[PDB]
């Protein structure tokens, strides 16, 4: 029954987000330094983000317990081909949104009906606010509710590849980002970033207050710029790798502009139609909370 | 010593299974949390209820 000192569960060594590359294991901060980019002249301008709709879906009665956490990641950064998922037990979340409920949310990423014996879980009070915002992710494919899978991506590219000199004006030149690679590359970061404990992050966003939110956003603006990069190569138009003499570069076509089908096919992670609606519903919901 | 007295320790899981579902039948407010500060005054007064 862990608690947060307002440092948050992210101020802990229990679960930390680390990519493995370079023959040893490294933190996200060290990785991003390799991403160097130029310009190709198609101005990607920051639009406004429309507020979400308050209505929460109903968690249709369900016996047993689903791994609510699993699906959140298994859709966003899921590597292995994921079939249609617009359907599913994806809104049991809202059953935590009400005041007095007994249903608890454990560590590891499960949603128990009744707290059982020997299972460590997040604090029942700070998991409430996380739900009154993310249980709203249940209606991701209901017509007349789904977000728009175009404009948010403009917001995304201004984040992982936008030098501050640009974001302070709200406009930037479309970039083509290439870092140096190894073998599997793009697919390897996916099989890696999947098992990260995303819930250990999102809970902090909706609780931690201005004192420990300005400090929280400063140490974690990088764990965000990591699960935002992989989520981006699932959109880019090309992945062709340039060649030096012995070196290899993974030029990525157009980060921040959204096409409709993956450049990866075989080389990188791939999305599906049912997932395009999903990524837009996540990316929209999370940005208001972050920004 | 005496192999007795001192303080009585029990694991949280043993508490919830036997004690928590049984004191719950009666209309008594759930056991008070031990204070980070000192409350050697009301420790038994809130335990009295």
């Amino acid at each position: 029954m862990l608690q947060q000192p307002t440092g948050g569960y992210t101020t802990l060594e229990q679960f930390a987000f680390t990519i493995r590359n370079d023959g040893t294991n490294a933190t996200p901060t060290q990785f991003l330094q390799l991403l160097s980019y130029e310009a190709t002249e198609n101005e990607l301008v920051k639009k406004t983000i429309p507020t979400p709709e308050t209505h929460l879906p109903s968690a249709r009665n369900v016996p047993g317990n689903v791994y609510i956490e699993d699906a959140i990641t298994q859709a966003l950064f899921g590597i292995s081909a994921q079939n249609v998922n617009a359907h599913g037990y994806f809104s049991r979340l809202s059953a935590l949104a009400l005041p007095n409920t007994s249903a608890r949310l454990g560590l590891d990423g499960v949603i128990y009906n009744s707290e059982t014996i020997n299972i460590p879980f997040y604090d029942p009070a700070a998991v409430a606010n996380f739900a009154a915002t993310y249980a709203k992710l249940g209606n991701a494919s209901t017509p007349r509710y789904r977000a728009d899978m175009i404009d948010i991506y403009a917001h995304v590219g201004l984040e992982l590849a936008g030098t501050d000199a640009e974001r302070a004006a709200g406009v930037m030149p479309v970039k083509r980002a290439k870092f140096d690679s190894w073998e599997g590359s793009l697919i390897s970061l996916s099989r890696d970033v999947v098992n990260w404990k995303i819930l250990a992050f999102l809970i902090d966003l909706c609780s931690l207050e201005g004192e420990a939110l300005r400090a929280f956003k400063t140490r974690n603006r990088d764990v965000f710029r990591m699960m935002l990069f992989i989520m981006s190569t699932a959109v880019a138009a090309n992945v062709v790798n340039r060649k030096v003499t012995k070196r290899v570069d993974r030029v990525l076509e157009y980060i921040g502009v959204n096409s409709m089908r993956t450049a990866g096919r075989t080389a990188t992670i791939t999305y599906d139609l049912s997932r395009h609606e999903f990524a837009a519903k996540f990316l929209q919901l999370t940005f208001t909370r972050w920004n | 010593d005496d192999l007795d007295e001192g303080i009585r320790m029990t694991t949280y899981d043993q508490y919830l299974s036997h004690i928590r579902e049984r004191l719950h039948i009666t209309n008594v407010p759930d056991p008070i949390y031990i204070t980070g500060a000192s409350t050697p005054d009301q420790i038994a007064a809130s335990v009295q209820a």
